[PDB]
């Protein structure tokens, strides 16, 4: 139903200083923090209005886990560029994410642990939360010190209770900004390509949140394969914006539908071309 | 404070 | 290390209506690794005050990252993203198209 997540990323820059560590926080589709070792000031700063009101003992505690876990990707990315036997020269990535994702009763759908390395997936908290998968051999010494410290029951504890109840605080602190359902405003456009041909482009926008599907059947069957998406991309107010369109014959565009399903709709919707 | 750990 | 292109998008917040004040975006998604360059264009010229959203990414671990500005649009104003990455070989300018 709901979701909080922690992303992270650690970019070394050789030779024009120590490696910068930027995170930012979501509920849902919703970022409302953000880290940034760069900044003159590097502490955890709001990016939503509903965060602004905690106490100072909670940007304490965030700020002080952001900065932890700098130091401890900034550790990291020194022992892997070992570990991997790769030049000092170059620079390198490294990314996580964790978080957990609530039901609508209020449980554990599914928690995350997981990190990746120059954009290649290298260790993960598996979905028993009681193991981990290791990408590479390399990655077996992180796996190996995760079960020394007993660190996936250690983690499951935090999914299981704290991450539950952070998800549940905010969720009532932006209930305006979270708990909204916001359906697409959809409509068909017209664009001929040449004298035989034209474009169909079925828009969704202002939906929240991003998770949406729109396809395009032509006599009831979907066109799959000659389909083109785009990316759903933000508005910049909240909202979001996605396209699919298909190329049709001139003069068969009435055997085209597009359908659209969210979940701010009471159902999916059907839309034509209308001339 | 505290938060995961990598090694 | 892996290497992917930017996807980019040029596009305003609201439908575009000239003299109404609005929002124009470019939104770069998809790509690894995360440095890289956006710049938004009026007239070929960039835009001084421009603000940009905080490093996230997707599942799949590549970038996203959206430029914007407010602006006005205008009739004669022609507006562009110029983007450059590791993985272009030269930087690469996207038209904003008004029909949309």
């Amino acid at each position: 139903s709901h979701s909080l997540r922690y992303f992270s990323t650690a970019v070394s820059r050789p030779g024009r200083g120590e490696p910068r560590y930027i995170a930012v926080e979501y509920v849902d589709d919703t970022q409302f923090l953000r880290f940034d070792s760069d900044a003159a000031i590097p502490r955890m700063e709001p990016r939503e209005p509903w965060v602004e009101q905690e106490g100072p003992q909670y940007w304490e505690w965030t700020t002080g886990y952001a900065k932890a876990n700098a130091q401890t990707d900034r550790v990291a990315l020194r022992n892997l560029l070992r570990r991997y036997n790769q030049s000092e020269a170059g620079s390198h990535t490294l990314q996580g994410m964790n978080g957990c994702d609530m039901g609508p009763d209020g449980r554990l759908l599914r928690g995350y642990h997981q990190h990746a390395y120059d954009g290649k997936d290298y260790i993960s908290l598996n979905e028993d939360l009681r193991s981990w998968t290791a990408a590479d051999t390399v990655a077996q010494i992180t796996q190996r010190f995760y079960e020394a410290e007993e660190y996936a029951e250690e983690f499951r504890t935090y999914l299981e209770g704290e991450c539950l109840e952070l998800l549940r605080r905010y969720l009532e602190n932006g209930k305006e900004t979270l708990q909204r359902a916001d359906p697409p405003k959809a409509h068909v456009a017209h664009h001929p390509i040449s004298d035989h041909e034209a474009t169909l482009r079925c828009w969704a926008l202002g939906f929240y949140p991003a998770e949406i599907t729109l396809t395009w059947q032509r006599d009831g069957e979907e066109q799959t394969q000659d389909t083109e998406l785009v990316e759903t991309r933000p508005a910049g107010d909240g909202t979001f914006q996605k396209w699919a369109a298909v190329v049709v014959p001139s003069g068969e565009e009435q055997r085209y539908t597009c359908h659209v399903q969210h979940e701010g709709l009471p159902q999916p919707l059907i839309l034509r071309w209308e001339q | 404070i505290l938060r995961w750990e990598q090694d | 290390p892996i290497q992917r292109t930017p996807k980019i998008q040029v596009y305003s917040r609201h439908p575009a209506e000239n003299g109404k004040s609005n929002f124009l975006n470019c939104y770069v998604s998809g790509f690894h690794p995360s440095d890289i360059e956006v710049d938004l264009l009026k007239n070929g010229e960039r835009i001084e005050k421009v603000e940009h959203s905080d490093l996230s990414f997707s599942k799949d671990w590549s970038f996203y990252l959206l430029y914007y500005t407010e602006f006005t649009p205008t009739e004669k104003d022609e507006y562009a993203c110029r983007v450059n990455h590791v993985t272009l070989s030269q930087p690469k300018i996207v038209k904003w198209d008004r029909d949309m």
